[PDB]
C-alpha cells in the first residue's frame, strides 16, 4: 500500500516528463528539415576546421538518490575530456544542474557558465544563456566543437550517459521559398533554435531519466 | 482552396493544430494575412497576437513571444519561441549564466577516486 502509493506519485511526475519529451518533438524536427532545405557561403556550423579547443554542455541532475546517474555520466565525459587535453585542446563546459557544478568545481575544470535548480521545470528560457555563451564562443572562433552530455531515456529501468556532437551540423523539394529578408540570415537564426532546442530536449530525457533513477532508488 | 493545415508549436509544447481559413501574423517585413494557396515563404515574425481563423469562421487568438513563419505546399507552420529573442535580450542572459559560473586543469585522478568512492558507497546501499 505504500509501495504502490510511492509508485502512484512517481508515475504521476513520469507522464509529466513524457509529455514533455514528447511535445518537444515537433518543433525540433520541422526545424531540422528546414534547415535540410536551406544548407543544401558556407554556415561555419555546417563545416569541419581544424579542432583547437572544444565545449560540453552538460546535464547533471539537481537532487540526490538517482543511483549512479551523474556518476556514470562524469565518468563517460572525463575520458572524452582527456583525450582531448592530452592532445592539447582545451575544454570549456557549460554545466546544467546542481549535481554537475558541485562535482567539477570540486575536481576543477573551466565551467564558464551554468544554470542550475530548474527540477522538474526546465524550460528553453532558462538554457538559453547557457547556450549564448557557448554559440557565441564558436562563432568566435573560441570553440571548434559543441557537444551535448546528458543521459538518454529508454525506459523507466534503462537510461544511456550520452555524448553527442552538436556542432559543427551532423531528395529536394522542386519549389524555393520567399526568403524574408534573406536565406543566410534565416538560416543562421534556425541553427541557433536548433541548437538550443537540441539541450532543451537533452535536459527534459535527462529529467526523465532521473524520476526513473529515483523511483529505482526510492526502491 | 478553403482550409491550410496550420501547425503553432514552441520548443515546449504544441500550441495549435488542425484546419484554418487563414491566419493573421506581423512579419519581421510587414503584415501577413496568409490563405490557402499562398506561394512558400520563410520569415521571422515579431512578438504579437497571431489571429487564426479556423475551419468554420471560429476566431482565435494566441500571442507569440515571436519566431519563424514557414509555409509550404499545404502546411503552415509557426515555430514559435517561448520568450522575447534578441541580441542584447540573449546576452543579458547569457551574463547572468557567466556570473553564477564565476561566483564558483582538472585533476583526472582525483576525478576518478571520488568517481570510484561514490560507486562504493552505492554498492553498500545496494547491498542494504
Amino acid at each position: 500500500k505504500i509501495t504502490k502509493a510511492m509508485e502512484m506519485v512517481a508515475a504521476s511526475k513520469m507522464r509529466k516528463s513524457q509529455d514533455r519529451m514528447a511535445a518537444s518533438r515537433p518543433y525540433a524536427e520541422t526545424m531540422r528539415k528546414v534547415i535540410g532545405h536551406l544548407a543544401h557561403y558556407k554556415h561555419p556550423y555546417l563545416e569541419d576546421r581544424d579542432v583547437k579547443r572544444v565545449g560540453y554542455l552538460v546535464v547533471s541532475t539537481d537532487r540526490g538518490l538517482c543511483g549512479g546517474l551523474n556518476i556514470n555520466l562524469f565518468k563517460k565525459l572525463l575520458a572524452e575530456m582527456k583525450t582531448w587535453t592530452d592532445k592539447g585542446v582545451q575544454c570549456d563546459l557549460a554545466m546544467i544542474g546542481s549535481k554537475g557544478v558541485s562535482f567539477f568545481n570540486s575536481v576543477g575544470g573551466n565551467v564558464v557558465a551554468q544554470v542550475t535548480g530548474m527540477g522538474d521545470n526546465p524550460s528553453l528560457s532558462e538554457l538559453i544563456g547557457p547556450v549564448k555563451v557557448m554559440l557565441q564562443a564558436y562563432d568566435e572562433g573560441r570553440l571548434d566543437k559543441l557537444y551535448i552530455v546528458s543521459n538518454k531515456f529508454i525506459n523507466t529501468m534503462s537510461q544511456v550517459p550520452t555524448i553527442s556532437q552538436l556542432l559543427p551540423l551532423p531528395k529536394h523539394k522542386s519549389w524555393d521559398y520567399l526568403y524574408e529578408p534573406d536565406p543566410k540570415a534565416l538560416l543562421d537564426t534556425l541553427l541557433r533554435r536548433y541548437v538550443e532546442s537540441q539541450v532543451y530536449q537533452g535536459v527534459v530525457e535527462n529529467l526523465a531519466s532521473e524520476q526513473a533513477a529515483r523511483m529505482v532508488a526510492m526502491k | 482552396a478553403m482550409t491550410y493545415h496550420l501547425d503553432v508549436v514552441s520548443a515546449e509544447q504544441q500550441m495549435f493544430s488542425g484546419l484554418v481559413e487563414k491566419i493573421q501574423v506581423t512579419g519581421s517585413e510587414g503584415e501577413l494575412g496568409i490563405y490557402p494557396g499562398h506561394a512558400p515563404l520563410l520569415t521571422a515574425i515579431k512578438p504579437g497576437m497571431i489571429r487564426i481563423v479556423k475551419q468554420h469562421g471560429h476566431e482565435e487568438f494566441i500571442y507569440l513571444s515571436g519566431g519563424i513563419l514557414e509555409v509550404q505546399p499545404g502546411n503552415v507552420t509557426v515555430l514559435a519561441d517561448t520568450a522575447i529573442r534578441g541580441q542584447d535580450l540573449d546576452e543579458a542572459r547569457a551574463m547572468e549564466a557567466k556570473r553564477k559560473a564565476e561566483e564558483h586543469d582538472v585533476d583526472y585522478a582525483q576525478a576518478s577516486a571520488e568517481l570510484a568512492k561514490a560507486i562504493a558507497q552505492l554498492r553498500v546501499i545496494e547491498l542494504t
